[PDB]
């Protein structure tokens, strides 16, 4: 009979997992401020891991990686690959970035600018989305936030019918032991406005996010295609697969992310342990070369969905830890 | 990378190694908050023999 | 030659002096009557092992060291001890009535009592220096005395001997081995009375030290006799190159200058290996490169926090044993390609090593294995401040309902110098977070 | 380190003397006064409750106090009757009549300067007196009236001492007369301003044990106080006997009591045990723990669940072991969390002695500082209004020299009391 606290009701996907673990009725949960437990919910800023494994007789969890922010903020994830060796600046599945201070590495971006002067080459990046630096560097003055700079991919892969961009998600678990646990089920947010490659101020047709949308609904129901259709589509108009066109290359990334920092995070020897699902967004180009977008640490899943990934969460991170008295995961090995 | 200060004798040796470079109160004020405190302890019992007395 | 003089404070304090000296005269080849057929120069001598020891015409070798406590009963088995012949009773000061685990006890009440007779007793070892250079004071935090009259000290010595040097060895509370509640209070209250008149402190959780008797020593349930001895060992280590000839840490000053930028910030985490088992039947002795990686293991910190998600100030390695330069630096290179060991940006990215060749000597009958090559390194990593955090979020628990508060202000102490220390130790930790991030 | 014992009325020196006829043996005095054990740790902190008299005998520092000769008589006369210093016996003629007004305020206000005489005469032999205790009912008139007379009267002389009681509370269940709860009442007003510890011992509790757990029809105060004698030694056993426990009476006080009016104990002992009914089956550490949280082995009438722990103390006698101990006491927390304060923190601590005490191989004393006791408070102040709206029985008292205002008082600091224990259990 273990024990557990809540301090992010905010989450859809813990409220889930919460939820769950009550209904076996080997999980009892406790106040926001008692210590004396044994998973920890935590919140999503200023989480106190500084306080966790230091109850006698107490073997303690908590729901995040300490350390994880630095993939999963935009600023911090172009440091972090180009910084890396084991990414490097060469890397082939992130576009190239760029880190700007408002008013850092800006004359370094020029470089690559200076030279996109070449012509027929196609030039437009985003924070919006713009042609000229001119006025991308201008508006990043604006609000007075850190923004990164990015390389916009021009040439998208587009759904039939519609002409249509998408972003790919995928749930990523990392257990206490650092398996990489890949969701099988992932889901494309597409758009449902054509892709209007002239120009890139009306951006219902260029973002793809759930809620900017919020034609919606017109090809599939909320706008989110699953991989079974998706994959239908690709042997059908492209005489290919999911596993093998994206898919391959969405694992090797995921793998590649997480094994560079797995040094900084890991709580294999630690006092306490640690397990974090995250969000990985995806795009595809029209040569079905797969790019990474960013990271989420806190990510929010499909309805459908909801359902049997909380409860894989609560059987591979949970309970693997906290024992109770084929599956929906696919193991990245290393 | 870069060994520097070696010194060694019988006992052993100690060195520095480099890998990347960079980028109160008087005797009086004591004496005088401990006497403070004294008498505070000597008022809480005054009021406990004067309560006691009652 | 610099003299310095050891201050044991309250039972922790006591108790932990007995190890250290213990194992010091083990080292030094000293015996428990105080003679020491090694030493030639007799009744005197400008020796380094003379830094902690002063010698009579007699032959004898005294510790330069002073017991105090406010209650008897621990010292009692100093004067009785395996080393009663060792001491000078002038050098053992007992009170009557303890500190009750309360600081404003040790502190102001009966603090006052005995502060002075103390101060005499530490000014009857500083007249037989030639040139002190400061004094090592072992207390706990969590005691009333340990905590109480350990500030009240620490103040008076920096009025009375101004440009000396002040190192602390603290030990950290934890409920693990402790049957009191009020700790947190303590702590807070000690470390925010005595933050300034401390140069450098070495704070030990009794948290880790129980918990690496039960990994490593595989004891069941570690005794304070089995914590100290290993206590002792780090000390030691720390304490080595003071009382042996080298070329690193060979004065307080120096513990300063080399791990302690900002005066605030003093505070370095100590970590030690190998710990092995005496009852370990089969061991294979581990490498220069195998002892150095477990340096960065949180498993063998004196305190447990990640130093991966800090930042470091200052970094020395102290070896025991067969060590050379060599098999150090080719340690050093592969474990910076393997871990994450960020520096401050205004600071070289570097170590301090020292290396003495004699290994580390083992109390007879003790848990200690006796091995080929230790190492102890002492690293000022921000990340030590969760020590503090812990402790100031048991501090708020409590007193935001002022539990327990009745108890110090009845020993005349106002309720509004908890706040005033809680207030310190909240900029203390804001201090580590601007270095930290 | 010495603690002067005070025993007064009927209750107490009964109850007194079987605690000194319990710890006696285990510290190998006999009835003489002379040691007789194998072991020396019977001895190296027997100076606490024992002064070593001439010609090697050991002679408990304790104090009879009684305003009638009866039971002192029977003391005298009991097992370990000559044990005692007769100097130590202070008595008067008179009796007190179960009146705590006439204990408080007139025949015992006789006596009191002569007891007080003696308290003197043993403290300035102590070498560092670490505090006073007291063992008295509530219900009577000398050891509530008299005893409480007492009491204050050592705080005017001695006012840096620790002052502790064990206090028996009265029962409709164990009753002697219909005064108990006025006599209760007019205690309780007094031990909240002048004790620092008051384990609170409801006769309730103990009829109960002695009824449904033990399964005796009828239970005598003798088989009462079997329970009280081993709850007595168990919650000593740390102080008379060495360990890694370095503390005193001060010491003990500081980490048990966060609010300095509620230090109203909880007492309970694991395995219990009817008298001459001896044990064969040692129990398993999990099932001392379990029994020793039980309600059911409470000595004070109160369900815990109805309140939470603000501290709690456990000491386990006997030869176990000690990491068991710990899993096992850090399982109860674990699973009941809610009934510990989370505002302060590791409320819950335990200690170990090797020796046991006699009958059993090895036992657990529990101390229980929790907010729970004001339903024994509660349940005397029914009692009490329940005559004093009619003024009932109150003629006893007038007579004596006492006013009605002085019970409306004593009520409110109770019922005051009350408010108090119920503010922490919303915290
Ligand atoms: N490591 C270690 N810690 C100890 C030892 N003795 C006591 N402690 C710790 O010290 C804290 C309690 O303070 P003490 O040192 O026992 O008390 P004190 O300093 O003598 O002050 P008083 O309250 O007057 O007794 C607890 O947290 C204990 O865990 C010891 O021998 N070794
Ligand atoms: N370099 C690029 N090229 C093309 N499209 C891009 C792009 N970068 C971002 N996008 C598009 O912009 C949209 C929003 O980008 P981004 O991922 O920064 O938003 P976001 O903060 O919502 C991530 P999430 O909602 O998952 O936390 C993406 O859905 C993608 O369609
Ligand atoms: N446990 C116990 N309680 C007693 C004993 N004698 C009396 N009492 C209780 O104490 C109250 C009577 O007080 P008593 O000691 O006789 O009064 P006193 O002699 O004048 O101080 C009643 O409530 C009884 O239940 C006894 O031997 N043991
Ligand atoms: C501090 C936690 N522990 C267990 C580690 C503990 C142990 C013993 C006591 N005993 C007493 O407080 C007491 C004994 C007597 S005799 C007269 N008054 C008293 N008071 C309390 C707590
Ligand atoms: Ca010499
Ligand atoms: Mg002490
Ligand atoms: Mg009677
Ligand atoms: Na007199």
């Amino acid at each position: 009979m273990y024990t557990f606290v809540v301090r992010d009701e905010n989450s859809s996907v813990y409220a889930e997992v919460s939820r769950l673990l009550l209904a076996t009725g080997q999980w009892k949960r406790l106040r926001k401020d008692n210590p004396r437990f044994n998973l920890m919910l935590g919140e999503r800023n200023r989480l106190p891991f500084g306080r966790l494994g230091h109850e006698p007789g107490l073997v303690q969890l908590v729901n995040y990686y300490r350390g994880a922010d630095k993939l999963c903020r935009k600023a911090s994830l172009v440091k972090l690959i180009k910084t890396s060796p084991e990414l490097s600046e060469s890397c082939t599945w992130f576009p190239e970035s760029y880190v700007i201070y408002p008013t850092d590495e800006r004359e370094v971006f020029l470089a690559a600018y200076n030279r996109r002067r070449e012509g027929r080459e196609g030039n437009v990046w985003i924070a919006l989305i713009s042609s000229e630096a001119s006025e991308l560097l201008d508006f990043i003055d604006e609000q007075g936030q850190v923004h990164v700079i990015q390389k916009y991919l021009e040439k998208p892969l587009l759904l039939e019918p519609g002409h249509r961009k998408f972003d790919i998600r995928s749930w990523v678990l990392v257990d206490h032991l650092y398996n990489i646990y890949l969701y099988r089920e992932g889901v494309l947010r597409t758009s449902s406005e054509p892709y209007n490659s002239a120009n890139f101020q009306d951006k219902t047709c260029h973002l793809t996010n759930h809620c900017i949308q919020k034609n919606y609904g017109r090809y599939e129901e909320g706008n989110e295609m699953f991989f079974e259709e998706f994959n239908q589509y690709l042997m059908d108009a492209l005489n290919t697969t999911l596993e093998n066109s994206i898919l391959l290359q969405i694992k090797h990334i995921i793998r590649s992310c997480l094994m560079c920092i797995e040094p900084a995070i890991s709580t294999k020897h630690l006092h306490y342990q640690s397990f974090q699902l995250f969000g990985f967004d995806f795009m595809v180009d029209e040569e079905l070369k797969v790019w990474l977008i960013e990271v989420n640490g806190a990510p929010a899943c499909a309805q459908k969905l909801y359902a049997e990934l909380c409860q894989g969460i609560v059987d591979v991170a949970i309970s693997s830890v906290f024992p109770l008295a084929t599956s929906i995961f696919i193991k990245l090995h290393h | 990378m870069e060994v520097i200060e070696l010194n060694k004798c019988t006992s052993g040796q100690s060195f520095e190694v480099i890998l990347k470079p960079p980028s109160d109160p008087s005797l009086e004020e004591i004496q005088k908050k401990l006497e403070a405190a004294e008498e505070r302890r000597k008022y809480q019992e005054a009021e406990l023999l004067k309560h006691l007395a009652e | 030659m610099r003299e310095c003089i050891s201050i044991h404070v309250g039972q922790a304090g006591v108790q932990i002096g007995n190890a250290c000296w213990e194992l010091y005269c083990l080292e030094h080849g000293i015996q428990p009557d105080g003679q020491m057929p090694s030493d030639k120069t007799i009744g005197g001598g400008d020796d380094s092992f003379n830094t902690f020891f002063s010698e009579t015409g007699a032959g004898k070798h005294v510790p330069r060291a002073v017991f105090v406590d406010l209650e008897p009963t621990v010292i009692d088995e100093v004067r009785t001890g395996t080393y009663r012949q060792l001491f000078h009773p002038e050098q053992l000061i007992t009170g009557k009535e303890d500190a009750a685990n309360n600081y404003a006890r040790g502190h102001y009440t009966i603090g006052k009592e005995i502060i002075d007779l103390v101060l005499d007793r530490i000014r009857k070892l500083a007249d037989q220096c030639t040139g002190l250079q400061g004094f090592l004071v072992f207390h706990s935090f969590g005691g009333g005395t340990g905590s109480g009259f350990t500030s009240l000290l620490m103040e008076r010595l920096s009025v009375d001997y101004g440009k000396k040097s002040k190192l602390e060895f603290s030990i950290y509370p934890a409920p693990q081995v402790s049957t009191a509640v009020v700790e947190p209070y303590n702590s807070i209250l000690t470390t925010h009375t005595t933050l300034e008149h401390s140069d450098c402190a070495f704070m030990v959780d009794n948290e880790a030290i129980y918990d690496i008797c039960r990994r490593n020593l595989d004891i069941e349930r570690p005794t304070y006799t089995n914590l100290n001895r290993l206590i002792s060992q780090i000390v030691s280590s720390i304490t080595a190159s003071l009382r042996f000839d080298g070329a690193l840490n060979v004065d307080l000053t120096e513990f300063q200058t080399n791990l302690v930028p900002y005066p605030r910030i003093h505070f370095p985490l100590a970590t030690y290996a190998p710990v092995i088992s005496a009852e370990k039947a089969y061991h294979e002795q581990l490498s220069v490169a195998e002892i150095t990686n477990a340096c960065f293991e949180p498993a063998n910190q004196m305190v447990k926090c990640d130093p991966r998600h800090g930042k470091y100030m200052a970094c020395c390695l102290l070896y025991r044993g067969d060590v050379v330069p060599k098999d150090v630096n080719a340690a050093i290179a592969t474990i910076k390609t393997k871990r994450s060991i960020q520096f401050v940006d205004w600071c070289p990215t570097g170590f301090k090593v020292g290396i003495n060749y004699q290994p580390p000597t083992v109390v007879p009958g003790g848990d200690l294995a006796k091995v080929q090559r230790a190492v102890c390194m002492l690293s000022n990593t921000t990340a030590i401040a969760e020590a503090w955090a812990r402790l100031d979020h048991k501090f708020d628990l409590m007193y935001a309902k002022r539990a327990f508060v009745h108890w110090y202000v009845g020993e005349g102490m106002e309720e509004g110098e908890f706040s005033e220390a809680r207030e310190d130790m909240a900029a203390l930790e804001k201090d580590y977070e601007e270095v930290g991030v | 380190r010495e603690i002067v014992h005070i025993q007064a009325g009927q209750c107490g020196n009964q109850i007194g003397a079987k605690f000194w006829e319990v710890i006696s043996d285990e510290h190998g005095i006999d009835p003489t006064g002379s040691y007789h054990g194998d072991s020396d740790l019977q001895l190296e902190r027997i100076n606490v409750y024992y002064n070593e008299a001439t010609g090697n005998k050991y002679v408990p520092r304790a104090i009879l106090v009684d305003l009638e000769p009866g039971t002192m008589d029977s003391v005298r006369s009991g097992p370990f009757g000559q044990i005692f210093r007769p100097d130590n016996f202070v008595f008067g003629q008179s009796g007190a009549g179960n009146n705590w007004a006439k204990g408080h305020y007139t025949e015992g206000a006789e006596l009191v300067d002569s007891v007080l005489d003696v308290v003197r005469k043993e403290s300035e032999s102590c070498d560092c007196l670490q505090g006073f205790q007291l063992t008295h009912s509530l219900g009577g008139g000398t050891g509530s009236g008299m005893g409480t007379l007492l009491i204050s009267k050592i705080r005017e002389e001695y006012p840096d001492r620790i002052m502790n009681t064990f206090s028996v509370m009265p029962s409709p269940k164990v009753s002697d007369t219909v005064v108990e709860p006025y006599n209760a009442t007019l205690s309780v007003h007094q031990l909240v301003e002048n004790t620092d510890e008051t384990y609170c011992i409801d006769n309730e509790a103990l009829y109960d044990i002695c009824f449904r757990t033990l399964k005796l029809t009828t239970p005598t105060y003798g088989d009462l106080n079997h329970l009280v004698s081993a709850t007595m030694s168990g919650v000593t056993t740390c102080l008379r006997f060495p360990g890694q426990l370095n503390a005193d009476l001060r010491k003990l006080a500081v980490n048990m009591v966060p609010f300095p009016r509620l230090h109203f104990f909880m007492p309970g002992f694991a395995p219990l045990t009817s008298r001459g009914s001896q044990q064969y089956r040692a129990l398993t550490v999990p099932e001392l723990t379990q029994q020793m949280f039980d309600s059911k082995n409470m000595m004070a009438a109160c369900d815990p669940r109805h309140g939470r722990y603000l501290t709690v103390a456990a000491i386990f006698r006997g030869r176990m072991s000690m990491k068991e101990v710990d899993e096992q006491m850090l399982n109860v927390q674990n699973k009941n969390s809610s009934y510990f304060v989370e505002w302060i923190p590791n409320n819950v601590k335990t200690a170990v002695c090797d020796i046991p005490p006699r009958g059993l191989k090895m036992s657990a004393t529990f101390i229980g500082n929790s907010t729970a006791i004001q339903e024994l408070f509660k349940r005397i102040s029914e009692q009490f209004t329940a005559m004093f709206r009619r003024k009932a029985f109150l003629h006893w008292y007038t007579g004596e020299g006492m006013d009605e205002m002085e019970f409306t008082e004593a009520e409110s600091n109770m019922n005051d009391l009350v408010s108090e224990y119920q503010q922490y259990q919303d915290a």
